[PDB]
């Protein structure tokens, strides 16, 4: 008979479940320069390694379960980290249960063809040469969601046969060809547009630098549309226009070719001078008028929006830039003018 | 070109006439 | 609509167009082909699209889930039932969860059949998975169990593998002379040294891997298994997804000057393909996708699957 | 009762997307064809362009990506079996 | 439960091979050359040498181009995701979802041992033996499954299939499988004709 | 939403190594029936561990549950059914945060059990204003968006 | 005085709270040929009877946490079973609490 | 888990284990299907003039 | 509208897990008596 | 105001492309970035010079 009340061992079920969330999730993922080497376990000399990913062991006391109690704030340590970079890419996590769950995997995949001059084309009748150049570099045909190399990691890919399809429309004959007569005029060319619609050109920043000044040289700007500038980063950027890179040791998202840009928070100000005297847009427009200030770390003047440090000149073109809000009022824009690579959809201000 | 069109009772169901083209750019 | 819309003729909706030359770099292959448009058809080259199969190598590198497979629920610093040589004296620490009738020489009598005694077999009996079912400390004289030996090297129980080297599914290297060595350990207790053999622990050597953990905590960087390596502490592997791009990014060389993509007619041989390498096809697809349709579904055929971190996860 | 002095720190983050400066006389978009890119048909002079970036220092090489935004427009042209002919033309940075 | 004939709750949809449809006997539907194998509606095809399966899956390149055809009027100009009005509940995208995965390879692996749920004692000392019960056991080394990642990786096999619950697998009785009409073009030519046809 | 929870499976804890109470054995070889001490090549002190180890259960799926209600329900439970607590000083103007704070209130009120299988808001709960309640997502978020 | 560090036992609760997910979602609807009879418990006869249903104890080890890991996989036993007749089926876990408990 | 046949009360009996029945949900069906008799021919319900 | 009793029978369980000392173990006995020899 | 890096002896400078009509000459004298503040902001706090 037991005499008073039975033996037991208490336990925070909510605290070690929030423990393991932010570990497995956040501290796992820190920078290097905030982990260390464990003892006595042989470690890989090369950074961009699985091996050395897995075992440099990181201190939970970094995140734990009390750090910024209370506070809706990304860590300093993890804002310039790739967020897709993550095992809960939900995309990337769907991707590779696609093909399996093996290291062996024969895959049968569909590649849509994106060239924006013959990506909606109606090809009338006629027999074309049809000619494409495709990739089999491992760091660039495949994604990890760590960014290990994936050509010292043993990853390859094989690429056995490959055909081309096409459907087509059972179109009347006697309407096919009044269709194909009509679409065969000099007045009834099929005219299209890239929806980027952009020369992209890419500026090299050095290191733990500032001051970041490009040049376009002389040119007729008639035409000319706007910016849309995003910091990258060069180890995750591959040299486009070689045909293979062997420099690039990485194989994670790359934000050049998919959307996926995270260093916009990165910006102090921007400043626009067309013909080394004519500041942009002049004119008295702006607050600092002559400068686009993206944010501010000292604000004594109080020009700031949202809770936050960007301010209201740059609040006022980005919302204008994406919706046509900000001369009669801001309010929150409809669901489908807000798509998902949009500014408002993403705007996350925090203190 | 009603004969090509599907009809909704007897009248041909036709689209608009100046719904033709496409605009479409990285915002614009 | 009846007619005027659609053929009656023999007319197919899809083609299969066969490569007509193929040539082959270190890094990247070329695909020609003859987009052949019969009288009477117009194509969308929308609906155009190539079928690629292939052999896919993920490397050793990939890891499809966090955690571990194998032991999931022992604790990462428990050891398997091992061996050690200290200062030369052989140490057991061990388990024996299987309860018995009688012990002889020849193992653990694990039943009868009729009169005559019915022992286990050394290949996979008595089964670590099978103890006993009630809670209450019952008296026990004959227990048995299995132990890894001193040449097995040392791991947590926590990721431990090894594979199973007979059809019922008992674990241990097979060597050629193709018999197991599966040598039988007789224990009594300290106090008692008749002698009746307590525990019997058949000794084994396994192939033992840790394919999807590692060691967080080494107390002793020398080789051979020790008392200091009960100690050790494992943890499971990182997860790493290794999967195509979302929307097939990487396979078809957009914006390569010396990988240009042709479609010309066969007799002109004038390209219509003018691509330049200041432009960003890729991310003028992704962009154009957002506009046009709801970009969080998921559509296999083209991996139309959008990079998506999670939001509790960036902003705490 | 015991709270200690604190400052406040504040920031954003704004993922996925690029920061669109429109060449526009009001910061919106009135159409694709802009009413500045217009002024600059008529004028008929060539400008220089240089823009001055104040970054946040990062321990790591990283690149700038600017779109500077044109019209890369494809003209395709069929006229008879076979045949396939396309214009291109992007302006303001021709090539 | 729930009555499939009656709830719309349809969930057998996966276990259908092929459909050979023949009007009048003789006359086989479609005809006209119109699939990548006209005389039959193959579903799926566990085989595929020639290499006619789509969505990584073993759905074929005939069968889903008339299912993205009967719903959506989608396929002819592009196989992309339809709208979400168009994409109902008890439609086909909405619930189709391919999937895949690796087993061990019976034949190819050299070490393959067909161990029963009767031996397979993972989580060994932790879980109760083929019961929700209580624990049994010592902390040991598992046997199953076998590993399909790391360096010591099986030789594995992919089976491939895919579950699209909650539809019905429309066919439509049009000429070009689309959605021109409710009266569609092929059952107006039929229209005012006194033409008695078989069906098998 | 009561749905009861899903705890089909017992959920167990284990000692550090898996297992903490074994005993003292020593090897035995057999005579050339019969038994002779092999304390030659083995030691004479071996810690195995006879039968299951020792263990302990613990319900996660009601406990999650359990903490669910608590935190949610019954502590937002009217002033008519909390109690004063024993020993401790309390202020005496109910409309105090250190009054609410320290009232109180039985988790049988609000336990892992009430109203299994019914979808029922309290009728305890119906007149107590439910956007004073901490996951109040607005004002979740309007607390973080000045700071912590 | 506590001599070194205190005493302290494990659980693996990510682990067991996945376990017991898969067990009460997919292993206790596994079809019936996967299942065995309980020993020295009574059960009925007809397989139509909730008293047969309950009883039938499943083997965890058929749906444990390592089953399919990586892989987005609906198993092939449970490609048959109708996956409305369920107890996380929504709209009937709703209608079953729209007439009471 | 009984671990003896015997009903009376003994030692072994402090073994035995619990597990909860499996949750069933009896309800009407979703917008009331088998209520009414659709499509039975000898039950074909009646919408006529008086 | 239809007025009536439903009765759901004994094999009605609208809740996963027990109502009875949910927290309790599986394998606990009450405090209980029996015989022996 | 062009900046000269610490111990840097050659300073190139470029005016791309303009009418120079109405120019009438350079005057030129080399200053110091401590000593220099960046005016068009309202406040600077790294400029610790008076």
């Amino acid at each position: 008979i037991r005499v008073g009340n039975n033996f037991a061992m208490e336990i925070n079920l909510n605290a070690n479940l929030w423990r393991n969330f932010l570990y497995s999730n956040i501290a796992l993922y820190l920078p290097d320069k905030l982990k260390y080497s464990p003892s006595n376990v042989k470690i890989s000399d090369n950074p961009n390694t699985y091996d050395y990913m897995n075992k440099r062991v990181v201190a939970p006391g970094l995140v734990d379960c009390y750090i910024n109690l209370g506070a809706r704030w990304s860590l300093d340590y993890m804002d310039n980290v790739n967020p897709f970079n993550h095992h809960r890419n939900a995309g990337l996590r769907y991707r590779s249960m696609l093909l399996g769950n093996g290291r062996y995997v024969p895959f049968h995949i569909q590649v849509p063809q994106k060239f924006f001059a013959i990506k909606n084309l109606l090809l009338l009748p006629g027999s074309y040469t049809y000619e494409w150049n495709f990739r089999k570099d491992v760091n660039m045909v495949l994604q990890s969601s760590l960014g290990n190399d994936l050509r010292v990691d043993g990853a390859s890919i094989k690429f056995d046969s490959i055909c081309l399809y096409a459907t087509f429309f059972p179109m009347a004959h006697n309407t096919a060809s009044t269709l194909e007569a009509m679409l065969r005029n000099d007045t009834n060319d099929q005219s299209f547009n890239d929806y980027l619609s952009a020369a992209n050109m890419l500026y090299p920043i050095p290191a733990n630098a500032t001051n970041v000044p490009i040049s376009i040289p002389s040119r007729n700007w008639a035409a000319f549309r706007g910016w849309a500038f995003t910091r990258l980063k060069t180890k995750e950027t591959p040299s486009l226009g070689s045909g293979y890179d062997p420099y690039y040791t990485y194989s994670g998202s790359i934000p050049y070719l998919d959307g996926t840009f995270y260093l916009n928070h990165t910006f102090k100000k921007v400043a626009i001078t067309f013909d080394s005297s004519v500041s942009w847009p002049g004119n008295d427009r702006l607050l600092t008028p002559n400068e686009f200030e993206i944010k501010r770390s000292v604000d004594g003047e109080g020009y700031n929006v949202a809770q936050c440090n960007m301010t209201k000149d740059w609040f006022l073109v980005q919302m204008l830039a994406n919706y046509n809000i900000g001369y009669q009022g801001f309010y929150i824009p409809e669901s489908y003018k807000d798509r998902m690579y949009s500014f408002f959809r993403n705007f996350q201000p925090m203190s | 070109f009603a004969s090509l069109a599907p009809r909704h009772g007897s009248r041909p169901f036709m689209g608009n006439w100046q719904d033709i083209g496409t605009s479409n750019m990285s915002g614009g | 609509p009846t007619h005027d819309v659609t053929t009656d003729r023999s007319q197919r909706l899809t083609l299969r167009f066969i490569p007509v030359d193929r040539e082959d770099t270190a890094y990247s292959y070329k695909a020609r082909f003859t987009l052949a448009v019969g009288d009477n058809r117009v194509l969308d080259m929308a609906s155009t699209y190539f079928d690629i199969r292939g052999v896919l190598d993920r490397g050793p590198t990939f890891k499809p889930y966090s955690g571990t497979a194998y032991n999931a629920l022992a604790p990462k610093g428990a050891p398997n039932p091992c061996e050690w040589d200290e200062a030369q004296k052989t140490h057991v620490f061990g388990q024996a969860p299987y309860s018995g009738i009688n012990i002889t020489k020849e193992g653990i009598q694990i039943g009868v059949e009729g009169q005559t005694p019915k022992y286990a077999d050394k290949t996979f009996q008595p089964e670590p998975q099978i103890g006993e079912s009630q809670w209450y400390e019952t008296e026990i004289n004959h227990a048995a169990g299995r132990v890894l030996k001193k040449t097995t090297p040392m791991k947590p129980c926590y990721g431990s593998y090894a594979k199973p080297t007979n059809e019922n599914g008992g674990q241990g290297i097979l060597v050629k002379q193709l018999e197991s060595q599966v040598e039988m350990q007789f224990f009594s207790t300290t106090e008692a040294t008749n002698l009746t053999p307590k525990v019997v622990l058949y000794s084994e050597d396994v192939d033992i891997e840790t394919p999807d953990t590692h060691i967080s905590y080494m107390p002793t960087i020398k080789e051979g298994n020790s008392r200091e390596l009960m100690g050790q502490q494992s943890m499971p592997n990182r997860p790493n997804y290794i999967a195509f791009r979302d929307n097939f990014i990487g396979l078809m060389y957009y914006n390569s000057t010396g990988n240009m993509g042709v479609l010309a007619g066969q007799a002109s041989q004038l390209n219509a393909v003018v691509d330049l390498q200041d432009r960003n096809t890729e991310l003028s697809y992704q962009l154009l996708l957002d506009s046009i349709g709801d970009r969080t579904r998921y559509f296999s055929m083209w991996n139309q699957a959008v990079d998506s971190y999670d939001p509790d996860v960036r902003i705490i | 009762k015991t709270a200690v002095d604190s400052i406040t720190q504040k920031k954003f983050l704004c993922d996925r997307t690029l920061w669109r400066i429109p060449f526009s006389s009001n910061f919106m978009s009135m159409g694709a064809l802009t009413d500045l890119g217009q002024n600059l048909l008529y004028a008929n002079s060539a400008h220089a362009l240089d823009m001055t970036f104040e970054v946040d220092p990062m321990d790591e090489p990283t690149l700038l990506y600017v779109l500077f935004e044109v019209f890369d427009v494809v003209r395709v042209h069929r006229p008879h079996r076979g045949v396939i002919e396309t214009v291109y033309l992007r302006t303001p940075f021709s090539a | 439960g729930s009555i499939p004939y009656l709830d719309g709750t349809f969930y057998l949809n996966h276990t259908f091979k092929k459909v050979a449809i023949t009007f009048d006997s003789s006359v086989s539907w479609p005809g006209n050359d119109r699939l990548l194998t006209p005389n039959e509606f193959e579903i799926k095809r566990s085989v595929d040498g020639e290499g006619y399966n789509v969505a990584q899956c073993n759905m074929t390149k005939d069968w889903f181009l008339v299912q993205m055809l009967a719903n959506y009027n989608i396929g002819y100009q592009g196989f992309y995701i339809p709208e979400s009005y168009k994409d109902r509940m008890y439609s086909f995208f909405r619930n189709f979802q391919p999937m895949s995965r690796q087993v061990v390879d019976d034949t190819k692996y050299k070490d393959y041992q067909q161990v029963g749920i009767l031996h397979q004692h993972n989580n060994s000392g932790f879980v109760g033996y083929l019961a929700p019960t209580m624990r049994e056991g010592q902390a040991y080394p598992a046997n199953f499954p076998y590993p399909l990642i790391g360096k010591t990786a099986v030789d594995s096999i992919t089976q491939k299939k895919f579950l699209c619950d909650r539809t019905l697998w429309r066919i439509p009785f049009s000429s070009n499988f689309m959605s021109m009409g409710a009266l569609t073009d092929l059952g107006q030519n039929l229209l005012y004709a006194n033409s008695a046809h078989a069906l098998d | 939403e009561n749905h009861g929870t899903e705890d089909e499976l017992p959920n167990y804890c284990f000692p550090l190594g898996g297992v903490i109470n074994t005993e003292t054995l020593t090897k035995v070889k057999p005579k050339t029936n019969g038994w002779e001490k092999d304390a030659t090549e083995f030691s004479d002190k071996n810690e195995i561990r006879v039968g299951n180890n020792f263990a302990m259960e613990i319900n996660l799926n009601a406990n999650l549950w359990r903490n669910f209600l608590y935190s949610n329900i019954a502590l937002y439970l009217p002033d008519k059914l909390k109690y004063s607590p024993s020993n401790v000083k309390i202020s005496d103007n109910p409309n105090t945060y250190d009054y609410m704070n320290k009232r109180v209130v039985a988790p049988g009120l609000v336990d892992c059990y009430i109203n299994l299988g019914a979808r029922w808001s309290l009728d305890y709960m119906d007149n107590v204003n439910p956007f004073n309640h901490h996951r109040n997502a607005g004002l979740r978020y309007r607390s973080m968006l000045l700071g912590n």
